[PDB]
């Protein structure tokens, strides 16, 4: 009874490695291999292999690569260090400010007196007609460079040789635990890298119901990642009519200032249908009570507090960054028509919670519109002592990795070890 | 296709191991920026892994062959199951989980047995 | 030379197959050199893998068990190996290779399963 | 007959790859590998091939390589962003001889020193093409309406040296050897060489400089010569020797603009000033145009009159003849060099003219302030080529006017990489043999 | 022993430990030092393995060849080589006359392979 | 007889390769992989430390890593401004007087429009009189960066380990001459750990010799080649800077800071350094005892101080604590051979250009508080002169100036070999 050696038998162990893009603006589509068409699937019909939503290297590599690529794409154009000057600002016609200052020209001796429109959120008062921007005591950062776009182009991560990526197909798969069905694929679907806070939008829908996913459900420190079944459509506008003028700073670098308002100034607002949101919240509260008690009071409040990026729903509609209040959505109690939202716009941006480098977004002329579907929520829990039956579930966010854990949950990467041995009564001679 | 019959029996997966091995090196469709150095690292790591897998088959006298045999005895403390129930109703993934500890000594027995066999083969050619 | 017998007799170019097979291995000039060397290594390892899976590894010439078809080449041996170069041959058969590759792989797969049970006595 | 497998048969197939260069500077040689002593060459006797010169990826790869090497080299140099001030300039008057009335402007401007809160008053002579009149008079530099740009470091040299694009491991560079070779069409005599010859990266616009002389007749090469919008490349048999020089005697003064950087400027002329005159022989050019019209009549009509003229573009880099004599950029006439109507020892003096702010490689704003070079400059160079462009004229007594042209820089490198195409070898092959396995 | 533990051992004693030397040949911008040496080691290993594979000699460490020993390379007897010498000196006095061996083995294997298919053609 | 081919033989040849870093900050240990010995019995092998190649790769790697460590810090371009300076005379010591200068200048704030008036303290080695108005000494060659206070100059050990296919051979000879045959060679995966300290005349925190004092030279007859001395016992020194500097933050622009010396809380004294008298006397006695073998018996050996030149080469220069000392060490090399403590006065310079380069310096920020510091003196770099022959008198002066000789005192027992595992041999077999 002597050892025989087999080469190429299918076994795998889980491992961490570096992936690469594939595709057909900021997100580097042109540096990717073209996609691989109709990858066939298999069926491990006798498997009990555990999946893990929360402890894979896929989302970490996604976040690191998106941050590094954002830092790469911001480089080869204008940096606005001489705009940090004193400002003399008044009121228009009380949110917008009419600021006039002194700036350099393309000649090094001559100077000009130009004016621009600045919002309230990105100016502070220095000691009532002497202002400055809020980034002057922390950074000196880069204008968004007006040829690139911020459209979420689809990106497929495709695995090198020696590694394959699997695909969980279980319908009631909560992200952690041994799923009863494991398939494979060559590489992934069209993950769109949107940026969001407490309203996941433009994503993948669910299969039969609305799932509730967490580390443990009995801890008020882990986010509950709700994914919708039916798409809830949100659509909005900026009703102002901005004009863009080109103020030249120096030898070949310009500054795109906000001009005058052509029409009438009205605040930006994003509204959603009342009955659709009511029935979707009803589905969420119907299937969410199975983890917290069958006779409980579920009441929805607004955001807790902190910075403006985590308190408010922040998204990017065509180049203007909205910071909508979303307090008229999460206000209900549960016991056994359009909802408009006042929304404000900020120009200078700290995107990935980083201190030391901001981002200036230029104004875009005309009215801007976008239709989109809400496909997820990032509810948290504010717990208490066990003396009352009410449960306080305030929405939250700010952690960008939870956005890309909404996708890539039915994906894990394995490493193939083709060598294997077996007992046999055959002999080499 | 790739990883086909990975949940089937041990005997039926022995007829399939010629299609896993074609994609251990590369695909032909996948043959400066963030992506390029990452893909180059992936290619060099795949080449290193394939060469490391081929070296062990080179040492044990099994080079160029997929299924082969060796002249080392199988100690019964490694496994007590007989031939009838190991090639039928047993998956390769369930088979790997009990030679987690015992692989590093059977590899040494393989290389020592092949070295002794090669010395003995070279001894008889001198006559 | 390197491949100076490319236009020669096909039977006479089989002598010099060794010296063409030794040369598959050999900051602007940084990652470019690296990519070229990795691509050459990938092509040579792909060729050696395709030799190994068909069972003809370690040999520049190998002889197999796949029957030749009259539809692939109606020309007899008196013209292929006497007055016809490898370039004209490969231009003639460039669209007929994949079927022959699959048949060689199938013959090698069927050959090995009839040898494992032969030594089990 | 049975299927047998062969490894290493001489079978090639066309592809593209990343080549590399070797040699024995603004073109970085110290990053390249050294080349071999006693190089090799392999002749493929008794073989055919279907070369094409107008669709090589070698040319685009070379253009990308030269652009990358040129942009890499100027990166550790002085940026000169304090340089354009409101210049106050007066004309030079002192040794003007007739023709340079109004071309050298003596400018006075003031500038940041090593220290930050202190200004120094300096002066420099600038050419007229580098100053634009903002409304003595107030001038400014031409560059900082579009971009501020980098002074070349005074240690790198713009002299072309030969580079040799080698094949990578597993590929082949195929070389043509048929003399009368059109480009598009078969080459009966094909050779395999592991490296190209000494292609010199020379920059010219109308009258292609130092290079390979054709050895057959003068060759007129194009891809759709019938069409009226394709550049017509002409290669000569005998070289046409051309003199160009700068009679002025410049002196460098070094202005310190910051803590570490410096700006080399023109000083004062020690001597008298005259135009940079370019010479070419009457008889040699007459004979060369005679050979060109002789090989042009057959193809363009067996009884034609052939008219030559001068350029009609608007930018200064296509209507002139730019080159790199010594380190000073010339921008010359070529109009009196082409005033002839061919029907069925003197010297032509060309006014060559010098500009310092250089927008080359046809990009909209990355210039280069070329440093002044001290002393007179003299170049002796070979005319080996010519770029022509036919008009939109149809008929009327077979009169075709062949004005000069240029523009795109790829045409200077398809006059040297025409007898080259990269292929990959595919060693796998199957054939009938009497064999069976045992 | 270890990686090079038999460097002081004789010719006949270091011949039984070639496996431990054959096994260990294939074991933030300035991280390219870790990447270039791996490609160099891969190219060196493929050069050595291909040079073994030309001679009809690959897949085995102790490999025999039917080429006779020309005495002009070395004229000493076999008796005092394999038990009174180590591998370092046997590299030193065959530092020369090696490239001729590396070509005659190439031609011998090619003529043996030619013998192989024309023996099997009949 | 018939030719056989053996693959995997134990032979090697000398070669040059790229060695990767390995570690257990200014020295970036993030790129280094995290971190064994086999004895060889009957091998003797030629060694040489002066034609070595790990020392040059080490020195170039240290220079390039030091350069990439200072990339994202502040450039300090607008500090090149016309200083207006006077002396400082808060109760100054009569020896320390003049050295510290009060200074004041105009410089920009975070807003581009406005400006402020900021005062600071500078040394005499940092300021040059304008020909009272002064200026910085770096505003004449190249304005240079400031060291970030997040990183520190602690010399963490690093290992250089050869890649696959190469081996590192280590001598175990207890009396190694530096060159010549090595009687016992032991291979290793890689080295024991080298602390990349910087010094000029006296080696600090190095590796001791194990049995007696080693003296190594490329050519002991030639005067132009340095002499390396390695100890068997350590000599202890005290770094000392008895002041209370106050670092204050000055904002130079939108997001950048300049840390300047604000004021001294207390008395201002000299920054001395202390070495023991009896231990140095015994160690120098061992040195002069075991230097007489290469030069001859009954020869008068005397020690003089450094000859001259710039401040870095002539004087002892170390970097303990965080600031850069420049010690006189003229009271050490004074004897003539037929609980006291030697105090050496040292002076501090802030603008530092380390690896003998022009146009590339570095500003060192002040360290708040008082600096207490100790280190071992485990080696010296001596330099003789071309005295007259048959005079029986040789003068030895401490040299230095080059940084290669500091790390050549640690990579003296290592060399890199290239494994070629292919070999041929005759054996009576045949092929069938
Ligand atoms: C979620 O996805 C939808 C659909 O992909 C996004 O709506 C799209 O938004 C973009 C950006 O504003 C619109 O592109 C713009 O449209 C017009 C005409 O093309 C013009 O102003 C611009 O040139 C630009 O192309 C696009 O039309 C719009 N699509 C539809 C069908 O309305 C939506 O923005 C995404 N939600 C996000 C990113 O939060
Ligand atoms: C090289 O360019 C010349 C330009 O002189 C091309 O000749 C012209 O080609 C165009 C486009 O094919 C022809 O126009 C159209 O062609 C067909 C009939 O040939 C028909 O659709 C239209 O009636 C129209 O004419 C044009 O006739 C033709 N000739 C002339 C005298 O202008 C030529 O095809 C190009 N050569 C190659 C090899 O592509
Ligand atoms: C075509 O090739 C000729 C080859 O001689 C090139 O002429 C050479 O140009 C270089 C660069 O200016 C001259 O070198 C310089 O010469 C003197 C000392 O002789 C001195 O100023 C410099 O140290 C430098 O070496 C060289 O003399 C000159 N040779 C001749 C014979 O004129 C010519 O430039 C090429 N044509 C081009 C690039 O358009
Ligand atoms: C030679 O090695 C000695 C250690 O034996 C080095 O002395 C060490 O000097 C550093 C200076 O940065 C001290 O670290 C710092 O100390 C204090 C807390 O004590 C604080 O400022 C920092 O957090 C930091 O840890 C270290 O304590 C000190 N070791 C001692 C006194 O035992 C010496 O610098 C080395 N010599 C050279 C030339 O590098
Ligand atoms: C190309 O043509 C040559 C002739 O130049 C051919 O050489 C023949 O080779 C055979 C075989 O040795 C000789 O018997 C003939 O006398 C040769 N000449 C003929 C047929 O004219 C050869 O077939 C081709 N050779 C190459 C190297 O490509
Ligand atoms: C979740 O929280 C509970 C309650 O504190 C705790 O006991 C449990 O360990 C947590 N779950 C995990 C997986 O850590
Ligand atoms: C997820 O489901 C598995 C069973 O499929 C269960 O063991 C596990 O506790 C669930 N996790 C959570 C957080 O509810
Ligand atoms: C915008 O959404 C509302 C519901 O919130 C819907 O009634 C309306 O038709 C939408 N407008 C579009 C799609 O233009
Ligand atoms: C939600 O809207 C987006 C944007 O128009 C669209 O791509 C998506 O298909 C919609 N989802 C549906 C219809 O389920
Ligand atoms: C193999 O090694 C591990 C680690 O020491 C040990 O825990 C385990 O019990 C061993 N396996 C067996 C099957 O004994
Ligand atoms: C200076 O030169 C300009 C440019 O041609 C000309 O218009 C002007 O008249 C000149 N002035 C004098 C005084 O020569
Ligand atoms: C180029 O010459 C070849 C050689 O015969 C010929 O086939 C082809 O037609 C020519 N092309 C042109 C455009 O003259
Ligand atoms: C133009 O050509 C005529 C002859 O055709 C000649 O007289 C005249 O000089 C030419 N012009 C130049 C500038 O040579
Ligand atoms: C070293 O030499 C001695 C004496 O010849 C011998 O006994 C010993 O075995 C040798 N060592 C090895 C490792 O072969
Ligand atoms: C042996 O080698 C020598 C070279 O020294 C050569 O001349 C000779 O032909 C070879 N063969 C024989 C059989 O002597
Ligand atoms: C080897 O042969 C060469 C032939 O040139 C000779 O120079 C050399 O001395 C010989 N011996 C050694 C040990 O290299
Ligand atoms: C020891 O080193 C000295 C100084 O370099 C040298 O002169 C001497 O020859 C060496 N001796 C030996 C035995 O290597
Ligand atoms: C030394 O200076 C520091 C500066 O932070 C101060 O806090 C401390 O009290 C001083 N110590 C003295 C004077 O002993």
């Amino acid at each position: 009874l002597w050892v025989t050696v087999y080469y190429g038998v299918p076994v795998w162990k889980d491992a961490e490695t570096t992936l690469f893009c594939a595709s057909d603006n900021v997100w580097a589509t042109h540096a990717c291999v073209p996609t691989d068409p109709n990858p066939q699937e298999i069926h491990l019909e006798n498997v009990t292999e555990e999946f893990n939503m929360w402890k894979n290297n896929m989302v970490e590599q996604m976040h690191t690569d998106i941050i590094s690529l954002w830092d790469q794409s911001l480089k080869p154009c204008v940096k606005l260090t001489p705009l940090c000057v004193t400002l003399q600002c008044t009121n228009v016609t009380g949110e917008l400010k009419n600021c006039s200052f002194n700036m350099t020209t393309e000649l090094r001796d001559k100077k000009q007196k130009v004016y621009s429109l600045f919002y309230r959120l990105d100016v502070v008062q220095i000691n009532n007609k002497e202002y400055r921007l809020i980034n002057c005591n922390t950074s000196a950062c880069t204008q968004a460079c007006p040829k690139v776009s911020f459209e979420p182009i689809p990106i497929h991560y495709c695995a090198p040789a020696g590694f394959a990526i699997l695909k969980c197909k279980d319908k009631k798969f909560n992200g952690t635990g041994p799923c009863p069905s494991v398939s494979t694929v060559q590489c992934t679907h069209g993950i769109k890298p949107v940026v969001s806070t407490q309203l996941l939008l433009n994503g993948s829908l669910a299969e039969e119901e609305v799932m509730i996913r967490s580390e443990n459900i009995t801890n008020n420190a882990k986010n509950i990642l709700v994914q919708f079944n039916t798409p809830v459509q949100i659509n909005c506008t900026r009703p102002n009519n901005n004009t863009r003028k080109s103020i030249r700073i120096g030898p070949g670098q310009a500054f795109y200032a906000t001009g005058d308002i052509i029409g009438d100034i009205r605040q930006a607002h994003c509204n959603v249908s009342k009955a659709t949101w009511n029935e979707t919240l009803g589905k969420v509260v119907k299937q969410l009570r199975k983890h917290f008690g069958n006779n409980t009071i579920i009441r929805f409040a607004n955001s807790s507090g902190g910075d403006l990026e985590v308190t408010t729903h922040s998204f990017n509609c065509g180049g203007e960054f909205f910071y909508c209040n979303t307090s008229g959505l999460f206000n209900s109690t549960w016991i056994s028509d359009s909802i408009t939202l006042p929304c404000r716009i900020k120009q200078i941006i700290n995107m990935w919670q980083r201190i030391g480098q901001c981002m200036y977004a230029p104004p875009i002329q005309g009215v801007i519109r976008c239709v989109s579907n809400i496909t997820g929520l990032i509810l948290t829990r504010d717990g208490g002592s066990t003396n009352s039956t009410t449960e306080t579930f305030r929405p939250g966010g700010g952690d960008m990795r939870d956005n890309w854990r909404s996708e890539l949950y039915k994906y894990k990467v394995v490493k193939i070890e083709p060598l294997g041995v077996a007992p046999t009564r055959c002999k080499r001679r | 296709g790739f990883l086909g019959a990975a949940g089937s029996t041990m005997g039926a997966a022995s007829m399939t191991l010629t299609v896993q091995a074609r994609n251990l090196l590369s695909g032909i469709v996948q043959q400066l920026t963030v992506w390029g150095i990452k893909q180059l690292q992936a290619r060099v790591l795949a080449v290193e892994r394939y060469l490391r897998d081929q070296q062990l088959l080179g040492i044990w006298g099994c080079s160029g062959k997929l299924i082969c045999c060796t002249n080392v005895p199988w100690n019964s403390s490694w496994s007590n199951r007989n031939l009838s129930e190991i090639w039928d109703n047993m998956t390769w993934l369930q088979w790997d989980k009990e030679i987690s500890n015992y692989t590093q000594i059977i590899y040494g027995l393989l290389e020592e047995s092949q070295n002794q066999q090669e010395k003995n083969e070279q001894d008889l050619l001198a006559l």
